[PDB]
């Protein structure tokens, strides 16, 4: 369900390892 | 009028903080302010223009 974006000060921060780069070690396995 | 910088507004009583642009959005005649799903103002009509 859906610049900072989001106006009371809330945030939303990326994961370190990528959607792509998580399906290359599901790969890999 | 200003756009596309952060600026301080007030329009017809409502003050918020924000960046304003133009939008495809368009209005229903009747109403002034937009409100989103989480009731945070998203688009205003000036009065004037
Ligand atoms: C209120 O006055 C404003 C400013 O005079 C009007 O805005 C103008 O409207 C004319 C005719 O539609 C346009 O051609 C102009 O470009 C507009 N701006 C200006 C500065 O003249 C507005 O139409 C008037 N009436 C309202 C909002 O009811």
């Amino acid at each position: 369900a859906d610049c900072a974006q989001k106006f009371n000060g809330l945030t939303v921060l990326p994961p370190l390892l990528t959607d792509e780069m998580i399906a290359q070690y599901t790969s890999a396995l | 009028l200003v756009k596309n910088k952060c600026v301080n507004f007030n329009f017809n009583g409502l003050t918020g903080t924000g960046v304003l642009t133009e939008s495809n959005k368009k209005f229903l005649p009747f109403q002034q302010f937009g409100r989103d799903i989480a009731d945070t103002t998203d688009a205003v009509r000036d009065p004037q223009t």
